[PDB]
């Protein structure tokens, strides 16, 4: 009726017999009034965390309410982000595909919204760069808090690194992703000299990566495949320089 | 088995009308029988013509077998065992809805064949002391054996559920289809001596009491079947004396039944 | 009509039924638009009895042709005509006499013929007959309709092995019939016999209903307000509490007074009860913001009290040691259904209606906690 403590006790008892008596689980997690929201922490989450079809809808609709009421569950977003980097291999194997699907079973928009909290508090350079890349990929025009300095910070980090071998995950990933986004994003107003310097630094880093010894196409012995990958260094640098020149007020080929 | 809900109208039209419209010809009895079995699987209310078509199939098969034997396309016996398998599958899958109706249809068609091919066929041994010849000859026609196997299944199902009315129906048919079908009752009594000989004694006593030769045939059949199983007759006589001479008349007409009378004496 | 029945009965070889259907359509052409509900017209009742039951307007009259094969052919032709009639009047006239009383001397044979014809029509994909079958229990007797539907279901599944899948497919294609069959299933699930315990095919049909018939239940709930203890039959397809109480107490009530079938199927009965509870909770969630009305709240209409009484009757004899868990599960399931129903906002009383009804319920820790 109105005995919220009794409702919580009944929810706990149903959780105890959850593996056998599934009817009480549904009747308790969907029991309105009393300690309903208090019981919607392990009862509803059990359906949300299930590997069945429940995670497709329950996690994308019921976990959002819990996050709004209490945004303290960032483990799922971090696990999905970690698994995303390692999900680009062993596609033929069933276990890797199952793990990748379990990580990505949640909605993309909901996952990005949940991981925005970790993105704001992403003190780690690699974590912050990955969060910025994910935000840019989800929304190319998502520049409200700080969009002008997104490319600037990446270019500064790449220049300060000054490594002939591009083994740095954050710098290489930033040069690969943020630089094309910075070139495409004309909303942020910056001097042409800064863009030219950033393009020159990216070109130097790409040339150094191409000339230096790497570590078949596979991940490096020390860095992830996605982070250290550079596709067509000289050609990409030339394209970036041409784009910058266009935006700066205008074999034996050459 | 499952079927689409729309195909039933055309399938039932094909079966009941006799002429198959989707193929544009009269199918043989085998395909019609298979279609009727499928209809029984799908549509229970569609059983009305299925039993009649089964009766026709069995009658034609018995006629063909008689032509092959009493004078001694080809015999259609090969579809009979298929019908046996399908009906036994219904019986063992569900005894409740299949045991009484199948047994009644079967015993009625045995009565039909007994009336049809006795006297009209002179070589068929009548129930006039040729009872053993009746039991031997009719298994030459595979349909009869098949039906007795069906009855083993049906009677086992009734024994499982309620073995009360089968014997009553059997005796009613024996009275109606007298005296040519009663060899089946004799074989049944051979399988189950006690209850059947008791009911034979009962009906014979009714016949004698009302009269003062179906009872004579029943007594002859009982005497043929009762191999050291006449103790029921002695118990009935003792009960009748406790609180009637039809047994005496039966023994007079049946010396074999009186073979154990001296030992009982 | 005796004269029309006699005129239409001639030429039983696929012509008598066609003539009877034509005459019925001509007579009830206006009735098809005025009120094509599942009702039996007395004009065509005699024709339906004569051409299907082999019994004219007089009960002891001469049967049409020789019946049997001719009767079967007439039934097939009538089913083909009714399914292709594109009007609910003919199908309703043919089939509605099975359970809805007609006040006729030959009404028993007419009812048997109507039941056979309705079973054939459902199997012959006659959507109007199945759709009207839901409306049949809305105003006619519910016990007779439940018995007829249960007999048809048993013939389809129990008597016919493997045809239950066809019945489930038809119920999916005719959700009105599937929703109307919930009351029949509840009536046939009294746990008083072996047939009362659902089989594997029955479990599959229940799963199909939970997946699809819930939409029909929601549509019916939107069609008219949820009434508390409606006249003689509502056919709302909301007998969840009674069915759950019977299924959970099947290994207890059945064992108290067949018993082995319900006792060995404790896991299957529990799974079926859980599935039914999940379906009911989903339906309540769907019909929560919708105008499902108050007053009644939980869908009981005093059936929860009968289920509690049935559980309590067996709860004192042999239940406390052998099957106390089953009785506790039944009480908990009933209380959980009542609470989940109140969670949709229909029951506007945390403990008023609970004190009115659940106070007399048996002793159970889970049920007492849920109630309070």
């Amino acid at each position: 009726m109105s005995a919220q403590g009794d409702c919580e006790f009944l929810v706990q008892r149903a959780r105890e017999l959850v593996p056998q008596d599934l009817w009480a689980a549904k009747a308790w997690l969907i029991t309105a009034r009393s300690l309903y929201p208090a019981d919607f922490n392990i009862q509803y989450e059990m359906y949300t965390i299930e590997r069945n079809a429940e995670r497709t809808a329950t996690a994308g609709r019921l976990l959002y309410d819990m996050f709004v009421n209490f945004p303290d569950q960032p483990v799922v977003w971090r696990e999905i982000s970690i698994i995303t980097s390692a999900l680009r291999n062993d596609s033929q194997d069933k276990q890797t595909q199952f793990l990748r699907s379990l990580f990505e079973t949640l909605p993309g928009r909901v996952q990005c919204e949940m991981l925005l909290k970790v993105t704001e508090q992403c003190f780690n350079t690699l974590e912050r760069s990955e969060m910025l890349l994910l935000l840019l990929r989800r929304f190319p025009e998502t520049v409200v808090q700080h969009g002008v300095g997104l490319g600037e910070a990446l270019l500064e980090a790449e220049t300060i690194e000054e490594q002939e071998s591009p083994v740095n995950c954050f710098r290489k990933l930033f040069v690969c992703d943020v630089l094309p986004l910075i070139i495409n994003n004309h909303d942020v107003r910056l001097p042409a000299n800064l863009l030219y310097k950033y393009l020159n630094k990216a070109a130097e880093f790409y040339i150094n990566y191409v000339t230096r010894s790497t570590q078949q196409k596979y991940i490096i012995e020390g860095l992830t495949e996605k982070s250290s990958q550079i596709v067509d260094p000289w050609e990409r640098l030339f394209k970036i320089l041409n784009v910058v020149g266009m935006r700066c007020e205008w074999y034996g080929d050459i | 088995a499952p079927l689409s809900a729309q195909e039933l109208s055309q399938e039932i039209k094909a079966f009941l009308t006799g002429v198959d419209p989707i193929l544009g010809h009269q199918l043989s009895a085998r395909e019609h029988a298979r279609c009727g079995l499928l209809l029984l699987r799908s549509l229970p209310p569609a059983r009305a013509a299925v039993l009649d078509h089964l009766r026709g199939v069995f009658d034609e098969s018995v006629r063909a077998h008689l032509a092959a034997l009493d004078e001694t396309g080809p015999g259609l016996e090969d579809v009979v065992q298929e019908v046996q398998q399908v009906l036994s599958e219904f019986i063992r899958a569900n005894p409740k809805a299949w045991a009484p109706v199948i047994s009644a249809w079967s015993i009625d068609l045995m009565g039909q064949l007994s009336s049809t091919y006795s006297g009209q066929h002179q070589r068929v041994p009548h129930a006039t002391g040729a009872l053993n010849e009746l039991l031997q000859l009719w298994m030459g026609c595979r349909a009869t054996r098949t039906l007795m196997d069906i009855y083993v299944q049906c009677l086992s199902a009734l024994i499982g559920s309620c073995p009360d009315a089968c014997v009553d129906a059997l005796l009613d048919t024996s009275v109606q289809h007298s005296p040519h079908f009663d060899w089946v009752v004799a074989h049944i009594g051979s399988s189950f001596p006690g209850t059947i000989i008791s009911r034979v004694l009962s009906c014979g006593l009714k016949d004698f009491c009302v009269h003062g030769k179906i009872a004579s045939v029943v007594g002859i059949l009982g005497h043929l079947a009762s191999r050291h199983g006449d103790s029921i007759r002695r118990e009935l006589l003792r009960m009748f004396h406790d609180s009637v001479p039809f047994l005496l008349q039966l023994a007079v007409m049946s010396p074999a039944l009186l073979g154990t009378v001296s030992g009982e004496l | 009509m005796s004269d029309i029945r006699h005129s239409l009965l001639r030429r039983d070889a696929l012509s008598a039924a066609k003539e009877v259907l034509y005459h019925l359509d001509i007579y009830f052409s206006s009735q098809l638009q005025s009120a094509p509900l599942p009702i039996v017209d007395k004009g065509p009742v005699e024709l339906l009895e004569e051409f299907v039951f082999q019994v004219p307007k007089e009960r002891s009259a001469q049967p049409k042709r020789l019946n049997s094969l001719q009767e079967l052919q007439l039934l097939e032709i009538m089913c083909n005509y009714f399914q292709e009639q594109t009007k609910d009047s003919v199908r309703q006239i043919i089939f509605s006499s099975l359970f809805s009383p007609q006040g006729n001397k030959a009404d028993d044979s007419r009812m048997s013929l109507l039941g056979k014809l309705v079973s054939m029509a459902v199997a012959v994909c006659r959507i109007p007959v199945l759709e009207c079958a839901a409306s049949w229990l809305q105003r006619t007797p519910v016990v007779y309709c439940v018995r007829l539907a249960k007999a048809l279901v048993d013939d389809y599944c129990c008597l016919v092995p493997g045809s239950i899948q066809t019945l489930k497919q038809i119920f999916s294609a005719s959700p009105r019939f599937c929703c109307q069959f919930i009351t029949s299933v509840t009536a046939l699930y009294d746990l008083s016999s072996d047939d009362l315990i659902p089989p594997m095919d029955l479990l599959e049909m229940i799963v199909t209903w939970i997946f699809e018939d819930p939409r029909l239940i929601l549509i019916t709930f939107l069609n008219t307000p949820i009434a508390a203890n409606l006249p003689i039959g509502f056919l709302e397809l909301t007998p969840l509490v009674g069915l759950i109480r019977w299924c959970v107490k099947a290994p207890l009530a059945y064992k108290r007074k067949g018993v082995g079938m319900d006792r060995d199927s404790h896991l299957l009965y529990s799974k079926l009860h859980l599935s039914v509870l999940q379906v009911l909770m989903t339906l309540q969630l769907h019909l929560t913001e919708k105008n499902l009305y108050g007053r009644l709240g939980l869908i009981l209409f005093d059936h929860m009290v009968p289920l509690v009484e049935e559980i309590n009757r067996l709860a004192d004899e042999l239940n406390p040691l052998n099957a106390s868990q089953e009785i506790e599960l039944s009480l908990d399931r009933l209380a959980q259904a009542l609470q989940v129903a109140m969670a949709s906002g229909a029951l506007l009383c945390t403990r008023d209606d609970l004190r009115t009804l659940c106070s007399r319920l048996p002793h159970n820790n889970l049920l007492q906690l849920v109630i309070s």
